């Protein structure tokens, strides 16, 4: 299965890495090698995030504390091959959420 | 006025219900009630405010283009490069 | 199991619970009402963090001694002596 | 190619309880819940690693949302790749009823 | 109405303008302007506070935002002249509480 | 002597708003808000730990419960309609 | 860039409990501590101006009832009994 | 020595809405009710400055707690000193039903 992202998660990507790699490097690195695990696993297995069709109807969440990764199958299907995975935005839950579900 | 209804709650729920009540923390389960569903009604906007604030960071990412790999690698030395002017 | 009670809500509290079931947030308003109450079990424990503090609290002070007037320009003249050792 | 899965007893009194309780009111919902958590199951038997992992639990620990429920289980092996010999669901959590920070 | 201070008290009162007067002397001082005229409005009026029997018997709370003052009447009637008000603790529900009610 | 110092890096969006309590007259100091969100804070991750030893005691009962076995949801939603009586 | 730098005092207790938290590993640094609560403190914000802009609507709406007269809560007993049907 | 005590028509009605709210299930507990609300607001018309000043709601605002209400109300002058003329009471607010920050 195909990964891509939206040019604005690449961008939530590294607004994320700019605000705590401004004081901590090792810091930024380490999100960074966990995102990257998580998209992996979700390539593996597209469909284990939870679907959120009360946000968009073809929305996911895919929790990645302190991250929520919103992405998208195509097909947008609940069964069959899935030719590719969208990550649309990387949210950052402690900035922008009063809860995660 | 005022409206009744029947509701299921756990034995364990109504259980510190009765326990409150029996203790003078209210007057009866229904007092309970009415403080907890008015909580809700403001746990529910924040629930509706967090959905609002994903839908439209959603809409944001799908409006920004044609999506690509990402090469972390990469992209590590491009937020370094960020963070440095 | 399962316990049931007759409970009395407000007419706008049951209208938005049905306009929440209606629109498929919720399967029955019971659900709502076992949130709804789960959560006011936490914040009664939060409620009763406070209250234990303040006893506490109160405590210490009823065995510190003798209550005293206060002379406020006096204990603004004493406060800044603290700040500067 | 599915893997085999199993549930503690005390996952399938889980399952009873939930049924029950909304069942007492509204037998589709409860109708509805079992056809849910029944096809999230079966995709976990498929996919065994779908579950995010939750350590801080307990070190095994993996966590599938099915809304207003979490499923915890592991797999076992508790291994992040190669052959899984069985998928074991240890509760079925209704975050409405058990959660703070979720539901 | 005679108005006293427990000894904890006040080291709450010089406790709270330590901490605020070490960055900001003038909100120190506005806090001790606010303070004192609430301790004469409660000694004019001395069951202006609400009973608390559920901390202590003979508890009241009376709000000075962002503070809590905890006091007692002597005696501890409803009715009644009053012979003093004891101030038995300031506290700042910022720092201590969930909540003031 | 009470208090001690941290350089603490907020949002730009966030700064801006603890301004405006400020300008407000809501609070005095920056450092007011702090100590009062941190306090919250310290609150909230205690409730969050409280969920993370819940789903924990959850769990261990669960493996303590005894061989699991495959469940049929056909013969389930039987067992399950018989104890609804 | 994204970040604004400043320097608040906090108290010992919650420093202490804040370098916990991060030694612990549940944060990487204490601003992102003071992030995420400062963003929890804007929601209760929020919500306690609600509850001053409620108070306010509910006043006004007082003030635009008509002339004021005593109550005499003995009738009133028998008035509220009535409606009670 | 007292002075005069009004209640705006809508404070009324909050009194009615109260009594007939919980004495659909517990007359005791109405009738405790009142029996606080009107202690309170008889020690208001012998101390018509009791209540703590919210010129935040509105300039004359003054409120005065009897959990699990909030009585709000003005003296007439509005001054911090000086004979009062009444009292009126113009709203009284169940804090379990209102607010997010109180009860
Ligand atoms: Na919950
Ligand atoms: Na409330």
């Amino acid at each position: 299965v195909r990964l891509v992202w939206s040019p604005t998660a690449k961008a939530d990507l590294i607004d994320i890495y700019v605000m705590i790699g401004s004081e901590n490097i090792r810091a930024a690195d380490r999100y960074y090698d966990q995102l990257e695990a998580r998209a992996l696993q979700l390539a593996d297995q597209p469909r284990m995030g939870v679907r959120r069709p009360d946000i968009r109807p073809s929305a996911r969440m895919l929790v990645e504390a302190p991250f929520v990764l919103l992405y998208e199958t195509v097909p947008d299907t609940d069964d069959g091959p899935v030719e590719w995975v969208e990550i649309v935005r990387v949210v950052d839950g402690r900035r922008d959420l009063n809860r995660l579900f | 006025n005022v409206e009744k209804m029947s509701v299921a709650v756990t034995p364990q729920q109504a259980a510190v219900m009765r326990e409150a009540v029996e203790a003078g923390e209210y007057a009866t389960a229904s007092e309970i009630v009415r403080e907890a569903v008015r909580d809700w009604l403001a746990k529910r906007e924040l629930r509706h405010d967090d959905i609002r604030r994903l839908r439209q960071l959603w809409d944001e990412g799908k409006a920004s283009g044609r999506p690509e790999p990402v090469d972390f690698d990469a992209l590590r030395k491009e937020a370094r490069q960020k963070l440095t002017e």
